[PDB]
DNA sequence: GCAGACACTACGAGTACATA
């Protein structure tokens, strides 16, 4: 509440840059003789995605399953982030491609992501995406329109292509 | 001795070689357990992948049967799982010693999805200043339904859908233990039925073995009563190439004889739309339709005019797919 | 190009035939012990920072209660209205006719220091009350008693008790109505009493406002801000010029306590010279303000005036501010209920129309959380009052009004509800099954009103026809198998009027219909007598009959 | 000596009785005979026998004596919230079986929880299920019965053994109608029961119910095509006639009174839906006209299933598809 | 008593209009093992007259001496609804939509305490009960999923007769369990006659033309007919040809606000009308009759081809409407919506 | 030995809200 937040202080952290996770992956590899490669590391800042318990985590894992910190040992136990592939899909979506779109929407629902867990990152994408105001609006309604459906029950690979069609049908239709 | 259990559970993974999939992730498990260094899993994926057989190996591996009781708090949805729970019995067991042996303990919280969002913020700093006594183990279908918090205290493995190759020897092993007949096709059905959940696969196994005797694709296709994919293409091209009364009179002959259900139909008929060479505006027009039609089933409507419908979608764009030329 | 007039050789292929029989083919494939707001702090009168009438108000009220309590007569627009009844008189108690003083504002102005320091100089002692409290009636009671109820212990020379209730906005509805019943005692009240809230809109404090000296806070000025912030910049010995203390003022929102603690925290002993960029920087002293409901209104329907000319900016300053600010309903009946009173340059309707289909939108989402019981549809409808901004950006000044027409519709069709269900329980069970309430209000209420009142002539029944007679008894029979009469009702112009029992007129006129000739008194009395008459010869009937 | 209605008469009460449902009839009568008997999930339209299918095979299977201790049945006629699941349903699935069969009939070593009506709970009440199923297995089996597998989660589809209860056939339905005939001393003709058989689409329930009526309203005499036109609802084709001869008007007075006599003579708008339908799929219009009228005939099928009004949706198509027949005019 | 509860018919061969209905309805309860009954049609038809005939015939003449009775239900909310409730001595009907969404309640529980009961008499009274479910079409489809098992267990003891205006609302759940019985409107001759018939028992004298025009602007309603006809009686006993006949209030007071919505196309002017909406409202008037009523006056002002587009847009937000939860807001966005097109329509 | 007084926990009741 803000009497309590008038009454100190309020100090706010921002999301750590790469090279500061990197500095401290620095210390945590010397003092743990942890053999790596640059690109391994990269793969692992990617995945921690400002998150330093996300970079110590997914580094003890590739430490401890595979014992080298490469670009595969890191992606084949851990995951490339769910909203970067997201970003590029809404921007597909941007310019009425419907067939990249559904490329990524048919990678990401095979690799096992529920409809819940796509349509959520597609509005957070979508809520900070670079584009209109009134196409970005109409974007929401739509997928709020679309999560409807998919809270009632019905979710499948139709109903998420429909959305995409939907928002390219919504640049298409000033 | 001879159980009656289902074959999806009689049929469980209790160790983890047992299971098929995801080698990279059991592997790494396997080398946490045995380096004594296992830290709090986050197990997510879609349904069937085998994320609770995958702790319950591990369970039974760190544990023997003699301290089972002392080690293992599993707590599910069936449970209630409130924040007097995570104040009361899971700080409790999380703050406190083992009776019989010295050991680590383990907090397994299935379907941790459906915790609230008191119980699961109340979960951080449980997690986080008992590390050294117990593991907390999440296992979820939805990742959203979890807290950022407890997604940065535990690590992730994504179990992801298991795919038809690697899933074709454990339904072998199932088939030979429970002396079955079954063709090439009726495996090949199997796995692509299942789409990556092998408890549908043995579901679908013990229900055309009890229904029919044998595995094959007729027998499979049948007793799910999924259309084969000819009939499929037949109802494509008959959508695609003849007027409306014609094919509405060879699809509705179609759907009587076979028995099928429009939600299969508007399913293979979307795998089969993204497929054919279809151009950007013919195929958002399909995709959209599609979509009414199978948001339309969902309620107390007549299955005969989405049929129709179902067709007009397609007898619509026949002629700007010609025209287009 | 996707299709192929010639069939692929190699890939397979699925045919495409028009209605005119042509084909086409497709791909399959102590400096350092405290606060500095607490060394700092005004200990005199001289030294506050807050308006200078409140202060005046605050200081005027609490001296002439001296009368009663020192007993002494001499102590030594929202202006108009607070000072003239501040010069309002006495009522027969030689107490003040407004018993506490209610004092509201936002966070970090000064309203517990003003309180304290007006009490210590009027020679009173501070009793305070906070929400640290148990606040609890029969607790809120004795405390309240043993503050105002007795003197001092001490005897002469102690000075008297002055209750200070901090936070009386996170008190319960009971613990105010005890202050209330306290407070009107006709056991008297001899003490004074300052209740201090954050925000006098409240339910809990509506009665309260009815009572009260209502003193409102305004933000403070920045040129006594600065100057203040100045004076303790250099009794610590450090340098900053005024403009990042005027940028310091515009961030923390006109607060003397976090701009106080964001300049100990900026300065501590590293750097003496504080810098432009730190403030302008946002990783420390900025804190979420819960917005008011007519400010959000204003910056949806108002253009910001003329960097921030971006309408990205916009965009997410009215999201994060109409987020901020809270209860959603609200916002979305303002917007409903002025949306429609601006000066629209849209005369095709189109944005009146897509803004209707956002709050249908909102009231389905409502709905599909509060049905299938997923919450996590409620994301989108803070996005309403931003695409309102989107729709609605105006560089006029627009008169906001608040929203009441939902709960005034909501309010009155609960009571017409009330009056069908009084008008159904009273029929008779026998007729009560033939009709449901909504087809007797739908067909049986306004020609059933055009049945009771016919064209009736001012003549005594000795005088009246036969037909007159069974017109007579068969309207009377209508009239008591419905269970309807006619009553006494007094008015303030001094006449007698009739009205029905249930009051069943109003379920049918409306107000912009033309008018009809109603019955007069004369028959309106005569029909009533007649129905007392009747219903004595039916008891009669009844008692011959068994 | 009471009369019984003919629909809890002829009730299925083995698994033999059960009609055109085979797959599953045979997997029931394979755990009859003693096999795995999985978690069973049947979906459906309505009247197909997903309720007397299960009831008699509980019956089957414990007879008598044992459906009181091994049957739970939860239907959405009682409460079924959180805490009924959380409960009611995980203390009776942590029952013992006791109890054995005193005719001799072989006892199956688990019990039978029947969720009927499965899509009114919800979505947290069937997440509270899974791991009862998962764990108590050895001694109970679900069975759930719905009408929409959408309503029921991935989890819970996931773990019980689909089968889809088809729509009944023509034969199959006019041998069982015939039958039921013959047992009730009636009699009926061939396009009479021709006529029932496709009124009832699929319906048993339906079939049973007017051959019923039919009996009870002729009295025991012929049972010909008429009393099962009117009653069934099925409205005249001079009527069909008469609104697409004001379709092919053009003006919307008449097109508004034939919606007002189709009305105010009480026909349902699902059988105009389905009879429009049927008159517009079989005629000589174009495909494009053919198309955008069956699909505004989806949509008001669709809007009517969420209970709008009846006129206005009758209006909107009806103005639909005079634009489709004026256009070419 | 007023002409509509004075002179209804008792027993099923008394009604004037659909007799072979009622020999059909007569031959239908008489074994006693008849199924659950859907009696739809339009409203003033004559559905509840034919159920109390049904009624009539099943049990004795008992079924006349009603009484109310008041039972309250827990809600899983903890808080008491009272509920009222016609009952007889061999019949009970209930209105479950006068709790409003705790219709479910009613129907888990008031509904399973009667069904479960056995009658007390068994030689006076029948074999079974009747429950007589009132306007099921206003049922949210929480209690229709509920209602469908009490209508299968039960049924050997506990009979119900459901009565509603139009079937779509009801479920195929509900609607493949019941016989659906269709009463139609009676036509302007059978409506003529019986107001002849009751002008003819109250001595009194009805001429064809006015019995006509009567019978005309009740659309097909047989109780605002016999309505119109004793308030015609009353304001004046000559009845002439040419007698004006009375209106009710609220559909004037639509005519005017759709003539209002004609009249001018400005937003002003639609926050005038959205306050005519909102009288209209607190009146209890549903909204579908507000949406038909507006549609059933702006259809008269629209030229001949803007008519289909205004019944679209009208059936369109109707059916938003019924997805909603607020009419205040689907009824505006028909209302800006005509105004748009009508100016469109006009302005070019 | 039995009546009165003390604090103790279990239970009933009212209210708020559920998103990024
Ligand atoms: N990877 C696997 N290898 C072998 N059998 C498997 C595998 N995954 C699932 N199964 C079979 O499917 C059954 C159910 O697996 P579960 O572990 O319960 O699935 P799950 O991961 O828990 O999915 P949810 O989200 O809990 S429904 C097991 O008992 C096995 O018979
Ligand atoms: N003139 C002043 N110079 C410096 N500090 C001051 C001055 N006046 C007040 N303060 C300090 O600023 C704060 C004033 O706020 P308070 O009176 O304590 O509370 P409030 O202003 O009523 O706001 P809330 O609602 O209680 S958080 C205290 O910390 C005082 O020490
Ligand atoms: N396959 C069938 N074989 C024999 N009689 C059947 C069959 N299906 C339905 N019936 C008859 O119709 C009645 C109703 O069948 P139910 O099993 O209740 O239908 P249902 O599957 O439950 O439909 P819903 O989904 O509950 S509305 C039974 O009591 C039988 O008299
Ligand atoms: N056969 C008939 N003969 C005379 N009057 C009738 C007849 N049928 C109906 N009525 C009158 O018409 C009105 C119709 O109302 P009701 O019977 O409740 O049907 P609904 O429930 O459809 O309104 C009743 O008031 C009744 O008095
Ligand atoms: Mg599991
Ligand atoms: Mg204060
Ligand atoms: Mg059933």
């Amino acid at each position: 509440i803000e009497p309590i937040q008038s009454r100190c202080a309020v100090l706010r952290y921002t999301k750590l840059t790469d090279a500061q996770i990197l500095t401290r992956l620095m210390n945590v590899i010397e003092k743990e003789r942890v053999p790596y490669t640059d690109d391994g590391l990269e793969a692992i800042i990617f995945t921690a995605q400002g998150d330093m318990r996300q970079a110590l985590n997914n580094l003890q894992s590739t430490f401890s399953g595979f014992g080298f910190i490469n670009s595969e040992n890191v992606f084949k136990v851990c995951d490339e982030p769910h909203p970067l592939l997201v970003k590029e899909m809404i921007q597909h979506c941007v310019n009425a491609n419907i067939d990249e779109a559904y490329k990524i929407l048919a990678h990401l629902w095979h690799l096992g992501y529920s409809p819940e867990d796509i349509i959520g990152n597609i509005f957070r994408v979508c809520k900070t995406f670079q584009m209109a105001e009134y196409l970005k609006l109409e974007f929401i309604k739509e997928i709020g329109y679309t999560h409807m459906k998919i809270a009632e029950g019905v979710n499948s690979l139709l109903q998420m292509a429909g959305l995409l069609a939907r928002l390219c049908q919504k640049t298409m239709a000033p | 001795k001879i159980r009656n259990l289902p074959w999806v559970e009689k049929y469980r993974p209790q160790t983890l070689n047992d299971l098929i999939s995801h080698q990279d992730i059991l592997s790494t498990i396997q080398k946490f357990i045995n380096e004594d260094r296992l830290p709090h899993l986050l197990l997510y994926g879609p349904p069937g992948t085998g994320k609770t057989s995958t702790i319950l190996a591990c369970a039974k591996q760190l544990y023997k049967d003699k301290e089972f009781g002392s080690m293992v708090l599993e707590l599910n949805a069936s449970d209630d799982r409130g924040i007097d729970i995570i104040r009361g019995p899971i700080l409790s067991f999380a703050s406190t010693r083992t009776i019989f042996k010295k050991g680590f303990k383990l907090v397994i919280l299935d379907e941790a999805d459906a915790m609230t969002q008191d119980a699961q913020n109340a979960l951080r700093r449980v997690i986080e200043k008992f590390t050294e006594n117990t593991r907390f183990c999440l296992i979820c279908n939805y990742l959203s339904k979890i807290i950022p918090a407890l997604q940065s205290r535990c690590t992730r493995f994504r179990f992801g859908p298991l795919t038809p190759e690697l899933m074709v020897p454990r339904l072998e092993h199932v088939v030979e233990e429970e002396k079955v007949d079954i063709s090439e096709d009726g495996m090949k059905a199997l796995v692509t039925l299942s789409s990556g959940d092998m408890r549908r696969a043995l579901n679908i196994l013990q229900s055309t073995n009890m229904a029919f005797g044998k595995v094959t694709e007729e027998t499979v296709y049948t007793c799910t009563g999924h259309p084969l994919k000819s009939d499929i293409a037949n109802i494509l091209d008959w959508m695609l190439n003849q007027d409306f009364t014609t094919a509405y009179r060879n699809i509705t002959e179609l759907k009587t004889l076979k028995g099928l259900a429009l939600h299969d139909i508007l399913t293979e008929i979307h795998l089969f739309v993204h497929r054919v060479d279809f151009p950007s505006s013919v195929r958002i027009h399909l995709l959209t339709k599609m979509a009414d039609i199978e948001y339309r089933l969902s309620v107390g409507t007549n299955e005969k005019i989405q049929l129709s419908s179902l067709i007009a979608a397609f007898q619509v764009t026949r002629d700007l797919i010609v025209a287009e030329a | 190009n996707p299709v192929l007039r010639r069939p692929p050789i190699l890939e397979d292929y699925v045919h495409v035939t028009s209605t005119e029989g042509v084909r086409a083919y497709l791909v399959l494939r102590a400096s350092s012990h405290c606060l500095w707001v607490d060394e700092f702090a005004p200990r005199h009168y001289t030294e506050l920072l807050s308006d200078d009438f409140t202060n005046r108000c605050l200081l005027k009220w609490l001296k002439l209660w001296d009368l009663v309590v020192f007993g002494h007569e001499r102590p030594s627009s929202h202006e108009q209205v607070l000072e003239e009844m501040l010069e309002a008189g006495l009522d027969p108690s030689q107490r003040p006719k407004q018993k506490v003083a209610l004092l509201c504002g936002p966070p970090g102005l000064g309203k517990t220091t003003l309180a304290h320091v007006i009490a210590r100089h009027a020679g009173y002692s501070v009793v305070e009350m906070n929400a640290s409290d148990d606040r609890s009636p029969e607790v809120f009671r004795t405390r309240i008693e043993a503050a105002t109820q007795m003197e001092s212990v001490l005897g002469a020379g102690g000075k008297p008790n002055c209750l200070v209730i901090d936070e009386i906005d996170g008190a319960p509805v009971a613990a105010i109505n005890v202050l209330l019943s306290i407070l009107n005692r006709k056991g008297l009240l001899m003490r004074p009493i300052i209740c201090i809230c954050n925000d006098q809109f409240a339910p809990s404090l509506r009665q309260l406002k009815q009572q009260a000296f209502l003193l409102h806070f305004p933000p403070t000025l920045p040129s006594r801000l600065v100057q203040r912030l100045q004076e303790v910049s250099l009794r610590q010995g450090m340098r900053a010029d005024p403009g990042v203390l005027a940028a310091l003022c515009e961030k923390t929102d006109n607060d003397i306590r976090a701009c106080i603690n964001t300049l100990q925290f900026l300065y501590s002993r590293g750097q003496r010279e504080l810098s432009v960029r730190d403030v302008q920087a946002t990783r420390v002293g900025l804190k979420d303000q819960r917005r008011g409901l007519f400010s959000v209104w204003q910056e949806v329907f108002q253009l910001p005036r003329a960097s921030l000319t971006s309408a990205s900016q916009r965009f997410y300053r009215v999201l994060h501010a109409a987020a901020s600010a809270g209860e959603h309903e609200k916002v979305v009946q303002g917007l409903f209920d002025n949306f429609l009173r601006l000066r629209l340059r849209d005369s095709s309707l189109g944005a009146v129309c897509v803004a209707l289909d956002w709050l249908a939108f909102d009231d389905l989402l409502a709905g599909a959380a509060h049905h299938s019981q997923s919450f996590q549809l409620l994301r989108y409808p803070p996005f309403l009052p931003v695409a309102f901004h989107v729709l609605f950006a105006s560089s006029h000044t627009p008169r906001i009004t608040f929203p009441s027409s939902q709960q005034e519709a909501q309010n009155r069709m609960s009571q017409m509800r009330n009056l069908i269900q009084t008008l159904v329980s009273g029929i008779a069970p026998a007729t009560r099954s033939r009709a449901t309430p909504q087809a007797l209000l739908l067909d049986a209420l306004c020609l059933l009103l055009d049945i009771l009142a016919p064209k009736l002539r001012p003549v005594s029944t000795q005088l009246y026809s036969t037909r007159e007679k069974q017109q007579l008894a068969s309207l009377v029979g209508t009239m008591l198998a419905y269970s309807l009469t006619y009553r006494q009702e007094r008015t303030p112009d001094g006449q007698y009027i009739y009205r029905l029992e249930p009051n069943v007129e109003e379920l049918c006129r409306f107000p912009e219909l033309p008018a009809r000739k109603p019955l007069t008194y004369q028959t309106k009395q005569l029909i009533a007598r007649e129905i007392e008459v009747e219903k004595m010869r039916r008891a009669e009937a009844s008692a011959r009959v068994e | 000596a009471k009369p019984v209605p003919w629909v809890e008469k002829y009730r299925p009460k083995c698994v033999d009785e059960v009609a055109f449902q085979e797959e599953v009839v045979a997997v029931l009568k394979k755990s009859l005979e003693g096999a795995d008997l999985p978690n069973l999930l049947f979906y459906g339209p309505p009247g197909t026998g997903k309720t007397s299918t299960i009831l008699a095979a509980a019956r089957e299977l414990f007879g008598p004596e044992l459906f009181r201790l091994r049957v739970l049945e939860l239907n959405a006629s009682d409460e079924r919230g959180i805490q009924v699941v959380r409960e009611k349903v995980k203390n009776f699935a942590q029952l013992t079986v006791s109890g054995s069969r005193s005719d001799g009939k072989p006892c199956p070593p688990f019990k039978i929880v029947i969720l009927d009506e499965a899509d009114s709970m919800t979505s947290a009440a069937q997440a509270a299920l899974r791991r009862t199923m998962e764990k108590e297995s050895k001694t109970t089996r679900f069975c759930l019965i719905c009408n929409y597998v959408s309503r029921i989660i991935e989890p819970l589809t996931s773990r019980c053994s689909k089968f889809r209860f088809k729509p009944l056939s023509d034969k199959i339905q006019q041998q069982r109608l015939l039958d039921i005939a013959k047992k009730e001393n009636v009699k009926i003709s061939d396009e009479g029961i021709a006529y029932l058989v496709k009124v009832s689409e699929g319906d048993l329930r339906k079939a049973i119910t007017f051959l019923q009526s039919a009996t009870r309203l002729t009295g025991g005499k012929e049972i010909t095509e008429k009393v099962i036109t009117d009653i069934a609802g099925v409205i005249p084709a001079e009527k069909i006639d008469g609104v697409f001869a004001a379709c092919q008007s053009g003006s919307f007075d008449k097109l508004e009174a034939v919606v007002k006599d189709l009305i105010d003579e009480g026909h349902a708008a699902t059988q105009l839906v389905n009879q429009l339908h049927d008159v517009v799929v079989e005629n000589n219009l174009s495909d494009k006209q053919k198309s955008i009228i069956t699909e505004k005939l989806a949509e008001v099928d669709k809007c009517l299933a969420d209970g709008a009004d009846e006129h206005l949706q009758l209006i909107s198509l009806c103005a639909t598809v005079m634009q489709q027949l004026s256009q070419n005019c | 008593s007023l002409w509509v509860d004075k002179y209804r018919p008792c027993s099923l061969g008394r009604l004037d209009y659909h007799k072979e209905q009622a020999a059909q309805l007569r031959n239908l309860v008489q074994c006693g093992d008849f199924p659950h009954l859907l009696v739809y049609g339009p409203s003033g038809a004559g559905k509840k007259t034919r159920i109390m005939c049904i009624l009539r015939e099943l049990y004795g003449v008992g079924v006349e001496k009603l009484r109310i009775e008041h039972q309250t239900i827990t809600t899983p909310s903890k808080k008491k609804i009272e509920i009222s409730t016609i009952a007889s001595n061999y019949h009970l009907e209930v209105n479950p939509s006068d709790a409003g969404n705790s219709d479910r309640v009613v129907i888990q529980e008031m509904l399973k305490t009667v069904a479960q009961s056995q009658q007390l008499e068994t030689n006076s009274q029948r074999d079974f009960k009747v429950v007589l479910l009132t306007e099921v079409d206003k049922l949210t489809k929480d209690a229709q999923h509920a209602l469908r098992r009490t209508m299968e267990k039960y049924m050997s003891t506990c009979r119900l007769i459901l009565c509603c205006n139009s079937t779509s609302k009801v479920i195929p759940p509900i609607r493949s369990r019941c016989l659906a019985v269709r009463v139609p409107a009676p036509s302007i001759e059978d409506i003529c006659h019986v107001l002849s018939t009751v002008c003819k028992k109250e001595g009194l004298n009805l001429p064809s033309q006015l019995a006509h025009r009567l019978a005309e602007k009740s659309c097909r309603n047989l109780r605002k007919a016999l309505l119109m006809c004793e308030a015609c009686r009353v304001q004046q006993y000559p009845f002439t040809a040419d007698q004006e006949i009375p209106e009710t209030d609220w559909e004037v007071y639509l005519r005017e606000t759709a003539n209002a919505i004609v009249s001018q196309q400005t937003p002003q002017r639609l926050l005038e009308v959205r306050g005519r909406l909102y009288e209209l409202l607190t009146h209890c008037i549903p909204p579908e009759i507000i949406m038909k009523g507006l549609l059933s006056e702006l259809l008269h002002n629209c030229d001949g081809q803007l008519k289909g587009e205004v019944a679209q847009m009208a059936a369109y937000y109707e059916h938003r409407l019924q997805l909603g939860s607020k009419a205040i807001y689907h009824l505006e966005a028909f209302v800006a919506k005509f105004m748009a097109l009508y100016k469109k329509f006009m302005e070019d």
